[PDB]
C-alpha cells in the first residue's frame, strides 16, 4: 500500500501534495535565479 | 374424502404440498398420518402449502393429513405454570400431560388503542442498574440488546428469579406470572436454566417454551407467538406476566430460512420483506390494559444479538423502532469486569420513569445525574466529578442470581449519591457494598420495612439512613 | 357481484366471479366473518379471476366462501364528525364511542390534483425550534419530512412539532398514524383529550385521528395513509380550511407495499421492493398538497432502514418535500438534542428573498464553519488537536460552540430529561448565531451553549458555571 | 463504498506505520521537545489504531452486503426465465 | 423397493420409485457399479419421484438404471473395531487393512438427546494440559474451537488430548476429516501410528478415523461428520465413554452444506450460505453433548474467512462453541510448546460457580500477570522487574513435555492432575519460588519437577 495516503484523497493527501509544491516552488525560485 | 383429509403431494423445503383439503381455513392446524402438526400457509386452486412442525424426515409422499378445523393455537392456563414445554404446548419434562382447559390462538391481533392504558406500575428487575437508571414498568416492551457472552440470559434469569419475593406473599395485585421463550438456544443451556430457576424455587411461577438449535425452523419461527399467547392468558384475565424472547435474533434467523425455503425476495441481509411485521405483531400483544379490560399487563423483555456491536444493523433497528426502549450491552465493558456490562449512555426506558418508585426516584436522579457528569468530563471540582462517578460505576456492580430489593437498592445507591463512598478507594467499593448491606439487612429490617412499605424516603427515613451510613462508615476497614 | 375465493396467500386472496368482474381498486366484503373483512381489488388476472388485498387478516377464509362487491372503493365517513374520533383503516370507528355520524363518503383513492389547481405562495411557518427555524425553515402549506433511523426522535420531533404548532394552529388537524407503536397511539388520544385539542363532551374538536398501527397486516398498513389523506383532503377542499396533517411513520406505506408486493407475483426491484415503488409513492404523495382550494401543510416522519439515506424509500421520499429534517445517529450520541444534521437538512425558502438577508447569511455562515470543522476532522482525530493552525482552532471552537447550541431543550422531552421545554423565537435563534459566529462569546465554554434556549440563558449558564 | 473503505484503510494503516516509526525515532533521539514527540506519536498510533479496528469492521460489513447483493442480483435474474 | 434413475444433474440425481417411496434422508444404492456409489434422499418430488445427492461420482450413470431402497439412512459401522481405522462417509474401510467387523451398524442420521438427558450442571474436563486446564478449561459435552493452522503443532495437540483422555478417563476419540487433503491425511495417519495412538497390530488403538477427502462430492464432505459422530455417539451410549471428537475442519462442513444446498436450486442467504445454515450446524452440534450415559466433547479447528469473525459461518459456529484453544505461533517462535496462546484462548466455564473460587482465582491472577508483563514489555521500574521476573516463570511453567513427543525429543510426557496445575501456579504467582532460575520451569509438569530441576 504506497502512496496509498496521497491515493485516498483525504485531508492528509491534500496536506501532503500541498507540501511538495510549496517546497518544489520554492526550490525553483531558488534554482530559476541562479539559471 | 378429499374436504377434511388430503395426501402429500410433495416434501421438501419445509413446506408439504398437500392434494385435497378442500375445507381447510387458511391458518389452521393439520395432523399428519406420522404423528406431525402442520400449518396451512397457502391456500391454492390445487394445492395447500403446509409449514410442517417438525422435520420434513417424517412426511412422505402419499401420506395422510387432516384437518383439526381449529387455527393454530396453544394450551394456555395456570396449569403451565412449572413446566416446560415446546413451540406447540407439548410438555418436554416428562412430569406428564399438561391439565389446561382452555386453548388460545398464537396470531392474536394485539389489542387497539382503547384497552390500553400507560404504563404506571413497576416491574422490579432486582438489578442496581437497570432498576435505577433504565426502570421498566408492566406493560412495557424493553429490549436486552448486546454481543455474544456479555451478559442478557443473566439479566433476564436475575429477572424471573426477582419476582419471588412479589410471587410468595399475599399481595395478589404485585405478583408477575414468568414465561421463558428459547429461540434457538443450546437444549443442554435451557436444562441449566431450568435448573437455576429450580434451585431459585423461581420454576412455580414460570412457563419455559422450548425451541432450540436443533429443532426445525417452524418451530423456532411459532414459539414466540405461543410464549406471548401463554402470557396474554394472564394480560387478559387480570393478573400481569413477563415474557423473555431469548433471542429474536435467532427467530429472525428461522424465518428467513423458511421465506428463503419458499422462493420468496430477499431484502437486506437476505432477510425478507415482512420480517419487521414478524417481530411488530409480537411485541404489540405486550401491553397495559385499562380497568375496564382487567388491569392486567403484559411486559416483554426480547433479546437481540449484535454482531461487533453494530446496532444499526437491520433486525437490530427494527426492533428498536419497535420497543419502548433498550438496554445496551457492551464487551468493551464487560471484558473490563463492569458486569451487568450495561451501557447508561446508550440505555434508555421511555415509558418507564412513570413506573419508578418515589424513593428509587429519590435517590436514581441524582445517581443518573452525577453519572452524566461523569462521562461528560472523562483540576478540583473535575477530579470530584470523576472520583463521585467512579465510585457510582463500582457502585452499579452486581453478582449474578443475587437480585436485590428495591429497598436494598435505595440504601446502597443512598450510600452512594450522598457522598459517604468518597473517602474509600475505589477498589473497596464492593467490600463496602457487601458488608454494609448484610448489616442493613441483619439489625435495621425495620426501616428498610419502613421504606418498603411507604414507597418513598421520608425525612425520618433519611435521617435514620444518614444515622446509619455514618455509624458503619466509622466501623468500616 | 357474488365471487368465491379460490385462493389465500397472506394478504393476498383471489375471488372468482362467475357475473360481474369488480373494477380495480373496488372494494369487496368476504361473508361468513365476525367482523368486517373488506378485499380491495388489485389485480384482474384473467378469466373471470381478480387478486385482492385484504384489509384485515385472512385467517380462517376458506376456499369458495362468498364475497360481495360493493361497488366502489373503500369509502370513509368525511366531515366535521371525524373531528375527536379514531377511526381505522376502513373508516370504523375504533373509540367505543359510537358511529361516526357524516353526511358524506369519500373514497380512499382519489386523484391528484391538477397542475392549475397549485398554489405557489412560500410564508414560513415558525416552529421555535432553533436549528429548524435556522438551517431548514418550514414553510406554511409545504411538506416537512423528518428522517432518521431508529430511536433518533422522529416522535419526539413531531410530537414537539404538534405541541408547537397545531395547538396555535386556526384550522384543523389530522393525524394518520401509519404502523406505529400503538401504545404512541394511546398517549397521544389522551395527551389530547388532557389538553382540550380533543374534547369529549361537545363539537369543539380540532384534530382527527386515523390509526392503522404496526400490529395491522399489510393490506392495513399500506391503506391507513390513504385514509388520513382523505379526511385532510375533505377539510381542504369542501370546507377551505387550513389543514395540518401529521403522519406518522411514512415509511411503513413502501413497507407494507414491499410485504405484499413479495405476493401479487412481481419481480423484486433493487433491495427486494416492489417495482412500483416510486409511482405508488408518487400517487400517495401528490395528493397530500397544498392547491389554491385550501391549504395543507404536512409533516412526515420518514423511517431510514438501518440509517441507510440511500435505501429505496428515503431516497425515493426526498423529492416529494419542500422540507427535510434529517436527524442523525452520530449526533444524538453526542448527546446534541434534536439529533439534527445541520448540514444534511435542507429547505426551499431558505432563500434571502424570502427569509431576508440577515437570516440567509446567518444560516449559511453556520453552515460554512460546521463543514470546515468536518473537515478538519481527519487532522484533529489523528495528529490531534495541537497540529492546527489558530484559525483553524478558532474555527474549531467556535464550530463546537455553534453545535452544542444547536441543541434544545423540548417541552415533550421534560418527563425523562427535567429540563423545562424552551420555544425560541425567530429574532432571538439569529440573534444568538450571529453573535456566536461575530465571537462576542469566544471566552465562554462549550459546555454553556448545550441545552439551553436564547443566547442570554447560554451566559446565564456560563456565569453559573464559573 | 468498499474502494472508498479500502482506500481510506489503506491511507490509515500507513499513517499508523509512520506514526510509530517517528514515535521509535523520537525515543531514540530523547536518550523535552523529544519527549513530546514520542507521547505525541505514540499516541496518534493509538487514534489511527483505533481508526482502523472501526473502518475493518465497516470494511467486513460493506464486503458482505456487496457479496450479497449481487447474489441477490443474480438470483433474480435467474428466476425472471 | 427398487426404482430407477431418471435424471443425472452433476452430483444430483432424481431417482423414481414404482412402489414404496423411500422417506428423506434413506440411503439408495445405485446397482451395477464396479464401486459401491450411495444416494441419499433430499426431497419428495412428487409423481413417485425423489431428489437425492450422490456420495461420490456419477459419470457412468444411465437413465433407467435400477437403484435399490436400503430401508435406513447411511449406516456404518460402530464398535470397538472400529479404533485404529479408516472408514469414508458410508462407513467402509480405506486404509485397506481389510473389512471392518463389528456386530452392529448405526444410522448417521439421529435426533440429539431429549431435554431430560441433559446434564443440569457444567463440570471441568481435565486435559492434563496445564495451560488448557488452567486458563481455559474444557466442559464435558462442550465444543472448543481450535484456531491456529499450521506450524503451531496442531496435531501434536489433538494425539497429546486424545492420549491423555484415554489414560485419565478411558474415553475413546474419533477424528472426523471433513474436507481433509489425501496428503495430510496420510501425515496424520503415520503421524498417528508413530506416536502410538494408533496401533496396527494388536487393539491398543486410541482413536478412529473418519475421512471425507477433499475430492468427493459435496453431499460426502456434508456428511462425514455425522458419520465421526455415529461413531462417537456409539462409544457414549453403549459403553457411558467421555468421548473426544475432532472435527478438522468445521468451515469446510459448512462449505460443504452451502455446496449441496446450492446443488438443490435452494436460494443461497446472506454472504451465498445455505438458507438452513443455522439448523444444519444445530442438527450437528447437539449430539455433542453430555447425556446422563456418557458424553462427547468436540475439538472442532475453526478457519476464519476474510479474518472476518462476524462472517456467517464462524458467527453461526461461534454460538456453539464453550471453549477456544488459539494456537499462536508468537508462542512458538517463543519457544513455548505447547503454543497455546494462554490470553487469547477463552472458556464459558472460567466461572467461579463453575471451577470454583480457587480455580478462578488462579487463573486470574495468571491472566493479570501475564497482561501486566505484555505492557512492561510494551515499554522496554521498583517491583514492575518483580512483576517481569514471575510472568516470565509463568510464561515457562505453561509449558509442558507431551507423552506423543517422547520418541522424537526424548524427554518424558507429563499428565499434570487439575490440582497440582492449581497450586503450583498459586504458588509461583505468591512468590514461593522467587529464587529459582526461570529456566527451572521449563518444559516440566508439577512445580515439584520445577524444584528438582533447579537443584541441577
Ligand atoms: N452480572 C454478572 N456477574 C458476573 N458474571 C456474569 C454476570 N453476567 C454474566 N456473567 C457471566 O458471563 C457469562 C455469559 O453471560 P450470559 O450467558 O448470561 O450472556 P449471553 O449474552 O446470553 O451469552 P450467549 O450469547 O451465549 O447467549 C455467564 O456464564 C456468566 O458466567
Ligand atoms: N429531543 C430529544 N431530547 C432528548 N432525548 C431525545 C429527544 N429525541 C429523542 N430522544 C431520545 O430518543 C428516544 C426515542 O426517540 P423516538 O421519538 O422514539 O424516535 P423514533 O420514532 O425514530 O424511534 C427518546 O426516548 C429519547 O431517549
Ligand atoms: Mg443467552
Ligand atoms: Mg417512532
Amino acid at each position: 500500500g504506497a502512496g496509498s495516503i496521497r491515493e485516498a484523497g483525504g485531508a492528509f493527501g491534500k496536506r501532503e501534495q500541498a507540501e511538495e509544491e510549496r517546497y518544489f516552488r520554492a526550490q525553483s525560485r531558488e534554482q530559476l535565479a541562479a539559471l | 374424502d378429499l374436504e377434511e383429509t388430503g395426501r402429500v403431494l410433495s416434501i421438501g423445503d419445509g413446506i408439504a404440498r398437500v392434494h385435497g383439503l378442500r375445507n381447510v381455513q387458511a391458518e389452521e392446524m393439520v395432523e399428519f398420518s406420522s404423528g406431525l402438526k402442520g400449518m396451512s400457509l397457502n391456500l391454492e386452486p390445487d394445492n395447500v402449502g403446509v409449514v410442517v412442525f417438525g422435520n420434513d424426515k417424517l412426511i412422505k409422499e402419499g401420506d395422510i393429513v387432516k384437518r383439526t378445523g381449529a387455527i393454530v393455537d396453544v394450551p394456555v392456563g395456570e396449569e403451565l405454570l412449572g413446566r416446560v414445554v415446546d413451540a406447540l404446548g407439548n410438555a418436554i419434562d416428562g412430569k406428564g400431560p399438561i391439565g389446561s382447559k382452555t386453548r388460545r390462538r398464537v396470531g392474536l391481533k394485539a389489542p387497539g388503542i382503547i384497552p390500553r392504558i400507560s404504563v404506571r406500575e413497576p416491574m422490579q428487575t432486582g438489578i442496581k442498574a437497570v432498576d435505577s437508571l433504565v426502570p421498566i414498568g408492566r406493560g412495557q416492551r424493553e429490549l436486552i440488546i448486546g454481543d455474544r457472552q456479555t451478559g442478557k440470559t443473566s439479566i433476564a434469569i436475575d429477572t424471573i428469579i426477582n419476582q419471588k419475593r412479589f410471587n410468595d406473599g399475599s399481595d395478589e395485585k404485585k405478583k408477575l406470572y414468568c414465561i421463558y421463550v428459547a429461540i434457538g438456544q443450546k437444549r443442554s443451556t435451557v436444562a441449566q436454566l431450568v435448573k437455576r430457576l429450580t434451585d431459585a424455587d423461581a420454576m412455580k411461577y414460570t412457563i419455559v417454551v422450548s425451541a432450540t438449535a436443533s429443532d426445525a425452523a417452524p418451530l423456532q419461527y411459532l414459539a414466540p407467538y405461543s410464549g406471548c399467547s401463554m402470557g396474554e392468558y394472564f394480560r387478559d384475565n387480570g393478573k400481569h406476566a413477563l415474557i423473555i424472547y431469548d433471542d429474536l435474533s435467532k427467530q429472525a434467523v428461522a424465518y428467513r430460512q423458511m421465506s428463503l425455503l419458499l422462493r420468496r425476495p430477499p431484502g437486506r441481509e437476505a432477510y425478507p420483506g415482512d420480517v419487521f411485521y414478524l417481530h411488530s405483531r409480537l411485541l404489540e400483544r405486550a401491553a397495559k390494559m385499562n380497568d375496564a379490560f382487567g388491569g392486567g399487563s403484559l411486559t416483554a423483555l426480547p433479546v437481540i444479538e449484535t454482531q461487533a456491536g453494530d446496532v444499526s444493523a437491520y433486525i437490530p433497528t427494527n426492533v428498536i423502532s419497535i420497543t419502548d426502549g433498550q438496554i445496551f450491552l457492551e464487551t468493551e465493558l464487560f471484558y473490563k469486569g463492569i458486569r451487568p456490562a450495561i451501557n447508561v449512555g446508550l440505555s434508555v426506558s421511555r415509558v418507564g420513569s412513570a413506573a419508578q418508585t418515589r424513593a428509587m426516584k429519590q435517590v436514581a436522579g441524582t445517581m443518573k445525574l452525577e453519572l452524566a457528569q461523569y462521562r461528560e468530563v472523562a483540576d478540583a471540582a473535575t477530579q470530584q466529578l470523576l472520583s463521585r462517578g467512579v465510585r457510582l460505576t463500582e457502585l452499579l456492580k452486581q453478582g449474578q442470581y443475587s437480585p436485590m430489593a428495591i429497598e436494598e437498592q435505595v440504601a446502597v445507591i443512598y450510600a452512594g449519591v450522598r457522598g459517604y463512598l468518597d473517602k474509600l478507594e475505589p477498589s473497596k467499593i464492593t467490600k463496602f457494598e457487601n458488608a454494609f448491606l448484610s448489616h442493613v439487612v441483619s439489625q435495621h429490617q425495620a426501616l428498610l420495612g419502613t421504606i418498603r412499605a411507604d414507597g418513598k424516603i421520608s425525612e425520618q427515613s433519611d435521617a435514620k439512613l444518614k444515622e446509619i451510613v455514618t455509624n458503619f462508615l466509622a466501623g468500616f476497614e | 357481484a357474488t365471487g368465491r375465493i379460490v385462493a389465500v396467500i397472506g394478504a393476498v386472496v383471489d375471488v372468482q366471479f362467475d357475473e360481474g368482474l369488480p373494477p380495480i381498486l373496488n372494494a369487496l366484503e368476504v361473508q361468513g366473518r365476525e367482523t368486517r373483512l373488506v378485499l380491495e381489488v388489485a389485480q384482474h388476472l384473467g378469466e373471470s379471476t381478480v387478486r385482492t388485498i385484504a384489509m384485515d387478516g385472512t385467517e380462517g377464509l376458506v376456499r369458495g366462501q362468498k364475497v360481495l362487491d360493493s361497488g366502489a372503493p373503500i369509502k370513509i365517513p368525511v366531515g366535521p364528525e371525524t373531528l375527536g374520533r379514531i377511526m381505522n383503516v376502513i373508516g370504523e370507528p375504533i373509540d367505543e364511542r359510537g358511529p361516526i355520524k357524516t353526511k358524506q363518503f369519500a373514497p380512499i383513492h382519489a386523484e391528484a390534483p391538477e397542475f392549475m389547481e397549485m398554489s405557489v405562495e412560500q410564508e414560513i411557518l415558525v416552529t421555535g425550534i432553533k436549528v429548524v427555524d435556522l438551517l431548514a425553515p418550514y414553510a406554511k402549506g409545504g411538506k416537512i419530512g423528518l428522517f432518521g433511523g431508529a430511536g433518533v426522535g422522529k416522535t419526539v420531533l413531531i410530537m414537539e412539532l404538534i405541541n408547537n404548532v397545531a395547538k396555535a394552529h386556526g384550522g384543523y388537524s389530522v393525524f394518520a398514524g401509519v404502523g406505529e407503536r400503538t401504545r404512541e397511539g394511546n398517549d397521544l388520544y389522551h395527551e389530547m383529550i388532557e389538553s382540550g385539542v380533543i374534547n369529549l363532551k361537545d363539537a369543539t374538536s380540532k384534530v382527527a385521528l386515523v390509526y392503522g398501527q404496526m400490529n395491522e397486516p399489510p393490506g392495513a398498513r399500506a391503506r391507513v395513509a390513504l385514509t388520513g389523506l382523505t379526511v385532510a383532503e375533505y377539510f381542504r377542499d369542501q370546507e377551505g380550511q387550513d389543514v395540518l396533517l401529521f403522519i406518522d411513520n411514512i415509511f411503513r406505506f413502501t413497507q407494507a407495499g414491499s410485504e405484499v408486493s413479495a405476493l401479487l407475483g412481481r419481480i423484486p426491484s433493487a433491495v427486494g421492493y416492489q417495482p412500483t415503488l416510486a409511482t405508488d409513492m408518487g400517487t400517495m404523495q401528490e395528493r397530500i398538497t397544498t392547491t389554491k382550494k385550501g391549504s395543507i401543510t404536512s409533516v412526515q416522519a420518514i423511517y431510514v432502514p438501518a440509517d441507510d439515506l440511500t435505501d429505496p424509500a428515503p431516497a425515493t421520499t426526498f423529492a416529494h418535500l419542500d422540507a427535510t429534517t434529517v436527524l442523525s445517529r452520530a449526533i444524538a450520541e453526542l448527546g446534541i438534542y434534536p439529533a439534527v444534521d445541520p448540514l444534511d437538512s435542507t429547505s426551499r425558502i431558505m432563500d434571502p428573498n424570502i427569509v431576508g438577508s440577515e437570516h440567509y447569511d446567518v444560516a449559511r455562515g453556520v453552515q460554512k464553519i460546521l463543514q470546515d470543522y468536518k473537515s478538519l476532522q481527519d487532522i484533529i482525530a489523528i495528529l490531534g488537536m495541537d497540529e492546527l493552525s489558530e484559525e483553524d482552532k478558532l474555527t474549531v471552537s467556535r464550530a463546537r460552540k455553534i453545535q452544542r447550541f444547536l441543541s434544545q431543550p423540548f417541552q415533550v422531552a421534560e418527563v425523562f430529561t427535567g429540563h423545562m421545554g424552551k420555544l425560541v423565537p425567530l429574532k432571538e435563534t439569529i440573534k444568538g448565531f450571529q453573535q456566536i459566529l461575530a465571537g462576542e462569546y469566544d471566552h465562554l465554554p462549550e459546555q454553556a451553549f448545550y441545552m439551553v434556549g436564547p443566547i442570554e440563558e447560554a451566559v446565564a449558564k456560563a456565569d453559573k458555571l464559573a | 463504498t468498499l474502494k472508498d473503505i479500502t482506500r481510506r484503510l489503506k491511507s490509515i494503516k500507513n499513517i499508523q506505520k509512520i506514526t510509530k516509526s517517528m514515535k521509535m525515532v523520537a525515543a531514540a533521539k530523547y536518550a523535552s521537545e523529544q519527549s513530546a514527540r514520542m507521547t505525541a506519536m505514540d499516541n496518534a498510533s493509538k487514534n489511527a489504531s483505533e481508526m482502523i479496528d472501526k473502518l475493518t469492521l465497516t470494511f467486513n460489513r460493506t464486503r458482505q452486503a456487496v457479496i450479497t447483493k449481487e447474489l441477490i442480483e443474480i438470483i433474480s435474474g435467474a428466476a425472471a426465465l
